[PDB]
RNA sequence: UUCUCUCAGUUCGGAUUGCAGGCUGCAACUCGCCUGCAUGAAGCCGGAAUCGCUAGUAAUCGCGGAUCAGCACGCCGCGGUG
């Protein structure tokens, strides 16, 4: 539907979850997964492969109604971000572009306690 | 070991057909030191193969190596605390190694009557890139090449 | 019926389908085949009905039927009902023989 | 080296029980070793976890003797296949 062929992931990983979300080339979603939605529980969120299954998942979807262009936008200071790509393009998607979006404050709010551990 | 790298274990090659694969390959086969009877079994599984739609028992045992012996396998490791696998290169004495250690297992757990009608058949099977040494290659490939995404930059 | 007692197996050879009655070993077998002079020949039970009726009358001269049980039940009877130390051991599950029980009685308890 | 048996709780396995014997010993009930006939259990390769070993070694097969009337699956040695 709406035979798109467009579009750009995001993806939002950090230190114990991971998500990637396909939307097209404005706003508006398409496909999304994540880790927890593929059964996983726990310390296995932040694994590599679970990002490649949940890449997975997005990609297959979002190939159902018609995509080939895609950009990416990675959030999400933790580990798994370049499996999400690996998985994004050898199972059909056409990544053309990557780019670095983590919020950095020019010093403005104030972070919670150190964990004394 | 510690200090560093050591020898190869140098092979007495068989005097009937003069070739050191079918020596390790009766060495796999022994059990418990028994050698004679390993020996018996080979030879009646290579008059097995010869004599019903057969060329050359060295030929087509070759070519079923070479079906069967593998060329990306992984190994997995740790790291701090969390571990993963990753594939790498294969040297060639280990792929002969997984080779006829492939094919013995597979045609030790076959089901019929004799360990020649087992052995004879199941590298007849192999030189066809049929039975389950060949699917245990693939299951291997498969893994590799993979799972290279955890091992990029490994 | 089928040479003795009831119910000699099929498709194996005498020397061994005679075992299936009770109070027939392996040597037993042996001795009464030979009595008369069967042989096995080859792998199958192709008798005649003189083979069979041959090899049906020497086994009424042993005990080869539930008429040992008989005995053997009655022995052991016997045995509880005087003392008697073997018989104390047969009424409990414990071995009977000397057996130092600290596992020798999961054949004999379960 | 021949002849069998044919994938089965079985011509696998040999626990347990009945009857009859042998040997040592003044004497084998509690409490010995061995023989024969009969009976024929669990067990179809064993989770978490864990052990031995770098070559005539590991694995496997027998032989001897100390102690001792008798009594070894234990202990000390020996060699065979590898």
């Amino acid at each position: 539907k709406k035979n798109i062929e467009s579009g750009v992931a995001h993806i939002h990983s950090t230190f114990n979850n991971t998500i990637v979300m396909i939307t097209d080339t404005h706003g508006n979603a398409l496909a999304w997964s994540s880790a927890g939605s593929l059964g996983f529980k726990g310390s296995k969120k932040s694994t590599p492969f679970a990002a490649q299954m949940a890449a997975e998942a997005a990609t297959k979807v979002a190939m159902e109604h018609g995509l080939k262009t895609v950009d990416v936008t990675v959030k999400g200071p933790g580990s798994g971000r370049e499996a999400a790509i690996r998985s994004l393009q050898a199972t059909g998607l056409e990544v053309t572009a990557i780019r670095d979006v983590t919020p950095v404050p020019h010093n403005g709010c104030r972070p919670p306690k150190r964990r004394r551990v | 070991p510690r200090k560093g790298p050591v020898a190869k274990r140098d092979v007495l090659p068989d005097p009937i057909y003069n070739s050191k694969l079918v020596t390790r390959l009766i060495n796999r086969v022994m059990v418990d030191g028994k050698r004679g009877i390993a020996a018996n079994i080979i030879y009646n599984s290579f008059d097995i193969i010869k004599e019903s739609t057969g060329n050359d028992p060295l030929e087509v045992f070759e070519q079923a190596m070479k079906n069967v012996m593998p060329v990306l396998e992984v190994k997995a490791r740790r790291v701090g605390g969390s571990n993963y696998q990753v594939p790498v290169e294969v040297r060639p004495e280990r792929r002969t190694t997984l080779g006829l250690r492939w094919v013995v297992n597979y045609a030790r757990l076959r089901g019929e009557h004799t360990m020649e009608e087992r052995l004879a058949k199941e590298i007849m099977d192999a030189a066809n890139n049929t039975g389950a040494s060949v699917k245990k290659r693939e299951d291997t490939h498969k893994m590799a090449d993979a799972n290279r995404a955890f091992a990029h930059y490994r | 019926a089928r040479i003795a007692g009831v119910d000699i197996p099929r498709d194996k050879r005498v020397v061994v389908s005679l075992t299936y009655i009770y109070g027939i070993g392996n040597t037993t077998a042996k001795k009464v085949l030979a009595n008369v002079g069967v042989s096995e020949d080859v792998r199958v039970r192709d008798l005649t009905n003189e083979q069979t009726d041959a090899i049906r009358a020497e086994i009424d001269k042993l005990k080869v039927e539930g008429d040992l049980r008989r005995e053997v039940n009655l022995n052991i009877k016997r045995l509880m009902e005087i003392g008697s130390y073997r018989g104390i051991r047969h009424r409990r599950g414990l071995p009977t023989r000397g057996q130092n029980t600290k596992n020798n009685a999961r054949t004999r308890k379960g």
